[PDB]
This record gives structure tokens, sequence and C-alpha cells, in this order.
RNA sequence: UGAGGUAGUAGGUUGUAUA
DNA sequence: TATACAACCTACTACCTC
């Protein structure tokens, strides 16, 4: 009547040679395979963004729950979990002015050219001329540069 | 892995040990078993 | 969607790693709308949301949070997307490799430099395309491992014609072997379940032919005793269009394929996500304007 | 060096008999080992034996 | 664009058969 | 160079969140 066949789940090698199926409860127990000592992080965007950012960072880095934790795995916590520093102290600011998104936003398909230019050209004079490490650029888009 | 059950040294090798040579989380899971089938005292989001 | 991949193209042109976070999705409670209701709800999720944002942060700082040990040694798995672009109507196609040899270590890369097809319609390659394609998979392949791949394994969401297939083989070396599966994700077949109020478990597979088969890579997986759909569960059509192949194997392949997906913190998904990577680079490429070797890592991309 | 016959015996008693076996081995020229003649002092004590 | 999915709406190519 | 039809292909918006 039509046999169905069952082909098994793959596992994928964790820390320690070890094997699960669920990414999340792998990295929970055993953890990530490689040492990269810290994340130096770059944030781009209005004061606003940065507080945000920030806020974000605290919270994540300790312990968050769900409403259940069978169906999602509960949050050990940044350095619990990765084993690696990505804190708010170190954090590269680049601000974005108030009066710069007001004048400079307000035909779109030069808007949305403008708004690239500037963001980018930031980003690439932080990369060229400046003595500080990055390694992730984070781009804080304020509520008005998307609708 | 490397190590059979055959080759133990004369303390142990009439006492069956617990599996730890393909996972872990199995070997884990087999010890807290047996904690609770002999009643070892525990202190509690456990 | 313009200031997504402009930027994230305009930085390809200097290789600097970055995220887009909006404002709404790392403050969810202040932008209230419409009585005091967040747009977007993240009261049971938060975990979830730290989980994918922490993983794509560590991923594109350089880290590699798991890998994948079942796969076939001395295989590569390509996958090729189209993407039109009507600004002549150009069809323009980018690839995704993955290969794992000496150490068990996979790599993980994106074949780019973009082939194009000058048709309105025509998602196919020709000869000359298709050879230079396959020399630089064959030879990336080759420089990574000391060696050539004894066997290839090219998939795409759509079919390969004879001059396709005709110059892969002209450019094929001695002793390798080519297969070609087409993986269809909308023909019309749904198994609902008989007796329970649940869908059909992940992992089914029907073989309707020695070279066509029909898998089962959504519904209710057992682990997290919930369903990794809505609705009732689609299955994705398999078929070997060319090449001498069983229809186990591929199937095998096609769920550790679906394993791997570093943009997000899931069980898996519906689709391989090397057609998935690889249509994102095609939408990068495609939004700037003109790139003579392209980036091959998926940090800028992703 | 598969030459030694290995007897084992109980600690508190059953040990007149084990004595008694080796010395008549020994004495037919086989080669006995044995906790009583054999086992030198300051030596570990289960190394040894297995 | 933190991500996943389900649907809807539009078009287009090929293959006959026509004029 | 178009009317009608099967078989495939892509590309947007809008809505849920287990
Ligand atoms: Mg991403």
């Amino acid at each position: 009547m039509k046999e169905l066949i069952y082909i098994e789940e793959p596992s994928i090698l964790f820390a320690h040679g070890q094997k699960c199926t669920d990414p999340r409860d792998g990295l929970a127990l055993f953890g990530p395979l490689n040492q990269i000592y810290g994340i130096k992080s770059g944030v781009v965007g209005t004061q606003k963004g940065l507080q945000i950012f920030k806020s974000y960072l605290d919270k994540i880095q300790k312990p968050i729950y769900n409403h259940n934790n069978i169906t999602r795995p509960m949050f050990p916590g940044f350095e619990a979990v990765f084993g690696c520093k990505w804190e708010s102290q170190n954090i590269v600011f680049k601000e974005i002015t108030d009066e710069e998104i007001r004048r400079y936003l307000f035909s779109t398909h030069k808007r949305t050219y403008d708004l690239v230019t500037l963001f980018n050209d930031k980003i690439i004079t932080a990369n060229k001329n400046d003595e500080e490490r990055v390694d992730v650029w984070f781009v804080i888009v304020p509520e008005e540069i998307y609708k | 892995e490397n190590l059979s059950y055959d080759d133990i040294n004369i303390e142990i090798v009439r006492l069956n040990a617990i599996d730890f040579k393909k996972s872990w989380a199995k070997g884990l899971q087999d010890l807290l078993d047996a904690f609770e089938k002999q009643n070892v005292p525990k202190k509690p989001k456990s | 969607a313009q200031f997504h991949d402009q930027l994230k193209a305009r930085l390809l042109e200097h290789t600097i790693p970055t995220q887009i976070l909006r404002e709404s999705t790392l403050a969810w409670r202040d932008f209230k709308n419409t009585f005091g209701a967040p747009i977007r709800d993240f009261s049971k999720i938060e975990g979830h949301l730290a989980w994918t944002i922490s993983t794509a942060a560590y991923y594109k700082a350089g880290g590699k949070p798991w890998k994948l040990g079942d796969i076939r040694p001395g295989v590569c798995y390509l996958g090729l997307v189209y993407k039109k672009i009507e600004k002549n109507p150009q069809n323009a196609c980018c690839a995704a490799q993955m290969f794992l040899d000496n150490g068990d270590g996979t790599v993980f890369k994106g074949e780019v430099g973009p082939w194009y097809n000058p048709e309105k319609g025509e998602y196919h390659l020709k000869p000359k395309e298709a050879k230079a394609l396959l020399t630089q998979a064959l030879e990336s392949y080759k420089e990574q491992n000391k060696s050539y791949p004894k066997e290839v394994f090219i998939h795409a969401r759509t079919r390969f014609n004879d001059e396709e297939w005709n110059a892969f083989n002209e450019v094929t070396p001695k002793n390798t072997n080519l297969v070609g599966v087409t993986i269809t994700k909308s023909k019309p077949l749904k198994l609902y379940k008989t007796e329970g109020a649940f869908p059909i478990m992940r992992g089914n597979a029907y073989i309707v032919d020695e070279k066509k088969a029909f898998l089962w890579t959504l519904g209710f997986v057992p682990k997290l005793q919930s369903t990794l759909s809505m609705e009732v569960p689609n299955p994705i059509f398999i078929e070997i269009n060319k090449g001498e192949a069983e229809i186990q194997q591929v199937l095998k392949d096609i769920l550790a394929l679906t394993k791997l997906n570093y943009n997000a913190c899931i069980y898996a998904d519906g689709e391989p996500v090397t057609l998935r990577f690889a249509n994102k680079i095609g939408e990068i490429l495609t939004a700037s304007t003109e790139i003579k070797t392209p980036p091959l890592a998926f940090k800028y991309y992703i | 060096m598969r030459n030694k016959i290995f007897i084992s015996h109980a600690t508190p008693e059953d040990d007149d008999f084990t004595r008694w076996l080796s010395l008549k081995l020994i004495g037919l020229g086989y080669e006995v080992w044995c906790d009583i003649l054999f086992l030198d002092k300051g030596v570990d004590f289960w190394s040894t034996i297995e």
C-alpha cells in the first residue's frame, strides 16, 4: 500500500569530537569548535542606537528563558555558551547626527543610494583612518530609514 | 575506546562500568539515573 | 531591500563584515503601536532571538559554531541559482560549494563570478560559462585537498540540457563522475495522518521511481515535541536528472545539506542551504554595478 | 614465558595444603608460583599478582 | 533587514496544433 | 507574430510564530 521509507537525522560535530542533532543543545552542552579570543565591535547610528545596543548586550550577557524550554532551549549566556567576550565597554562609536538624516532623507531611487553612501563612507573612513581593530560592524538602522 | 574490557587492572574488573565511550550525554544520564536510584543527596533551574 | 543589498555590495568592495539590526528588534517594548501593543511581540521567544543574534555575530567574527561529520568523503556539492536582471534581461548564475576532506573539516564557500545568459527565459548556461564554472570548482577543490574529486554532486532548482552536460563532461578529468539532481519544492502532494491531530514526522520519503522521490523536510520532529511548519507540511521533489546514482544516497546528502544553516539557530530548514546561500549571493551581486573578482567567504554576504 | 603454575587459596586457612602441593610440585621439577613461598616482601600487593 | 513558514497575486519560456 | 492549452521558472506583498 505504497510503503514509505525513513531516513535518519544527520549528526553535527561540536567541540571535543562530540555529536548532536540540535545545534542549540550541542552548543549549550559542549561549545564551539575554534577559539577566537574576543569580538571587538563597532556601532554606526544615532545616540539612541548606541544606548539600545548597549542595553541589549547587557541583557544577553546573562541567562534568558522562554515560555517553554523543550521546543526552544534557554540561553545560558554568551560567555557560558561561546566562551568569548563580547561586552559593551569595547565599542567604537561613529555617530550619525539627527540633522544629517533629517536633511539627507526627506524619487525613492536616489535617497536609498544617498543613505547607503552615508553609512558606507563612515564605515570605510573608520576602517582606513583609525588605529583600533573592529571585526564586525553593526548598523543600527533607525525607524525612519525602513519606512 | 581503545581499552578493552579485558585489560583492566584487578581492582574494579568485577564492577560494571558506565558507558562514556560513545556519547557523553548518555553516560551522564546513566550517572544521574544511578544517583537517583541510590538516593545520593542533592541540593537544588536544574 | 535596496538599503541592505546596496550596503552589503558596496562594502563587499572593501571586504568588511557587517550586521544590520533594526531598533525595533533590539527594543521591541518601546515601539508600541495601536493602543499599547508592540508591533512584534518577542515576549516568549527572547531566548531564541538571543540565540540567533549571538550565533550570527560569532560566525561573522571568524568562528565556526559546529561542523558536519556524516558526509561522503571525496565529493563536491554545487548549488546553482539563477537570478534575472531586467535593468538586456540577462540571467545571472551564482553557485555555492561544499566539500569535506583532510581532517573532517567542512569547507563551505561560494563559487562566484556570475556567468550570464542573454535570453528572456532560458535558465541555462552556454558551453563556455559551464566549462569555466566546472574548471574553477575543480581547481578550488584540488588546491584545498591536493587531489581531484572522486565525484561531483551538482544540484539546482532547474534541469540540465545536453549542451551543459556535454561541456561538463568535456572539462571533467578522467576519473571523476558527475550526477545531476533537481529539487522542486512545490509539487502538490500532501500526506495527512489518519488518526492523530499532529502532522507527519520529518524524515519520511517516498520512492516513486528509481530516479525520482519525495522527501518530507518539514513536519513534526520528536525531540522538539512540535512542528517545524504550519498547516500541513509540504514535501520536496528530488530527481536524478543526469548521471548514474542511487536514490537513497541522494536523499541522505539532501538532509545533510539541510542541516547546516549558520545564518540562524534552528533544528533544520526546509530546503538545502547550498541554494539559499547562493540566492543571497546572487541578490547581493546583482544589486551592485560591477565587481571584477568578488570575495568567496560567506561572512561578507550573509 | 608461560611456565609457572599459579596456585590460589584462602588467606587464614587452606594454607597447609597449598604449601604441601607447592613443595611436591617443585620437587617433581615443575615451576610453581605461590603467595606463601614466593611474593618477596616490600612488593606491591596486586600488581605483581596480575 | 534576528529568523522560519504558509499562502496570495502577477507575469514569462518551451513543446505541439493553428492562422 | 499572436489566440487557446500543458509543463516549468521567477518575483513581489502580507500574515503568523508553534
Ligand atoms: Mg543574517
